[PDB]
């Protein structure tokens, strides 16, 4: 249970119940002037937890840009080894919706003990009240990007700063596959001789 | 949107004795919104009581009643007591539970309690 | 109670008529405007908000109107299920509360 707040995020690695339509609610405490989160629309039960951590937010604003950023932010989770670990990026993006032709390079986070096996999953969100008018629900618009992983032979390029501009993968066509076998982002003219193939049998 | 629970119930205290209104709610929670009391006697009109203030946060108080009703509030059972005092002639009277909106200058009292007469 | 509106008022069905209520400029001069309706016994309800906004479920043929200190309430379509007493209130400083009027229980005829 990864949760963002305002401001200390608590990953959460516990026994729950979650609902049938799990999210954050948020409302408003009369008590401070402040938009607290009510974190139990999400799951009714919290007990028998495992594991609790915190950490400076991840999800993070900057804003003021009336656009133009978007604040393009990419997560990747992959579970392995007893080892779930987070990456993260953030990036500007003046196109309407969908991604740019850019390299996102993404830090691991914390690398943390989780010892389960995650099958599924679903995201999480923050919604409000309104009060009388032509309850308030569903604040804003809300669209995301999901893809899944692959074991796949990336060439990785460091710059002198250690920073990955040009990654290649092998597999993707038969042109990629060469550039492993050269180890090179240049390919001089030439013929190269790239993985063999068979025949299999029906 | 929401409906509510009721003001009290049926509330016949005889003269010597005092009367918590304790008015919950339903599809909301208690202290994201904010509750209200009006006097109404029958054949009558209208008589403020009680409220909270969206400005300084206070909860009010109606001046000329003032002192003699007194609110508190319980946020997880949504129970909001209203405890009138002092019984007297022509003080028993429905007294509306009503409420209006945090956000933000909301005079209007929404969504209110049925009404509940009381006893003196 | 501070608020001036007469205690009843009749017109004949289906007609346009409204009914107003006097404030001040220490009540109802700087301060939106409400208005609600009670059947007998029954639960009063909200009319109209800040004169000029229909809660959810009100006919569009209910308006109302500020004139300085004056607001009326714009009652119109008059039906057999009309009858009922319609009040009216502003925000209050001079106290700093709530007011209401007397109100003005409406007659079809």
């Amino acid at each position: 249970l990864i949760v963002n707040n305002a401001t200390n995020v608590v990953i959460k690695v516990c026994e729950f119940q979650f609902c049938n339509d799990p999210f954050l609610g948020v409302y408003y405490h009369k008590n401070n002037k402040s938009w607290m989160e009510s974190e139990f629309r999400v799951y009714s039960s919290a007990n028998n937890c495992t594991f609790e951590y915190v950490s400076q937010p991840f999800l993070m604003d900057l804003e003021g840009k009336q656009g133009n950023f978007k604040n393009l932010r990419e997560f990747v989770f992959k579970n392995i080894d007893g080892y779930f670990k987070i990456y993260s990026k953030h990036t500007p993006i003046n196109l309407v919706r969908d991604l740019p032709q850019g390299f996102s390079a993404l830090e691991p986070l914390v690398d943390l003990p989780i010892g389960i096996n995650i099958t599924r999953f679903q995201t999480l969100l923050a919604l409000h009240r309104s009060y009388l008018t032509p309850s308030g629900w569903t604040a804003g618009a809300a669209a995301y990007y999901v893809g899944y992983l692959q074991p796949r032979t990336f060439l990785l390029k460091y710059n002198e700063n250690g920073t990955i501009t040009d990654a290649v993968d092998c597999a993707l066509d038969p042109l990629s596959e060469t550039k492993c076998t050269l180890k090179s982002f240049t390919v001089e003219k030439g013929i190269y001789q790239t993985s063999n193939f068979r025949v299999q049998p029906t | 949107e929401v409906q509510l629970l009721e003001q009290s119930g049926a509330e016949v205290k005889k003269p010597g004795a005092s009367v918590r209104v304790s008015c919950k709610v339903s599809g909301y929670t208690l202290p994201e919104v904010a509750m209200h009391w009006v006097r109404q006697a029958p054949g009558k009109g209208l008589e403020w009581m009680g409220g909270f203030d969206p400005e300084d946060g206070e909860t009010m108080y109606a001046q000329k009643f003032q002192g003699r009703v007194t609110m508190t509030e319980d946020t997880s059972t949504d129970t909001a007591y209203m405890e009138l005092s002092s019984l007297r002639s022509e003080d028993t009277a429905v007294y509306y539970c009503a409420t209006t909106t945090p956000f933000s200058s909301s005079y209007w009292f929404d969504p209110w309690g049925q009404g509940t007469l009381v006893t003196v | 109670s501070v608020l001036t509106q007469a205690p009843s008022v009749s017109a004949a069905p289906g007609q346009k008529v409204t009914i107003s209520c006097s404030g001040s400029s220490s009540n109802i001069g700087n301060n939106y405007v409400s208005w609600y309706q009670q059947l007998p016994g029954t639960a009063p309800k909200l009319l109209i908000y800040d004169n000029n906004k229909r809660p959810s479920g009100i006919p569009d043929r209910f308006s109302g109107s500020k004139s300085g200190t004056s607001a009326t309430l714009g009652i119109t379509g008059l039906q057999t299920g009309d009858e009922a007493d319609y009040y009216c209130g502003t925000w209050d400083s001079s106290l700093s509360a709530v007011v209401f009027g007397g109100g003005t229980k409406l007659t079809v005829l």
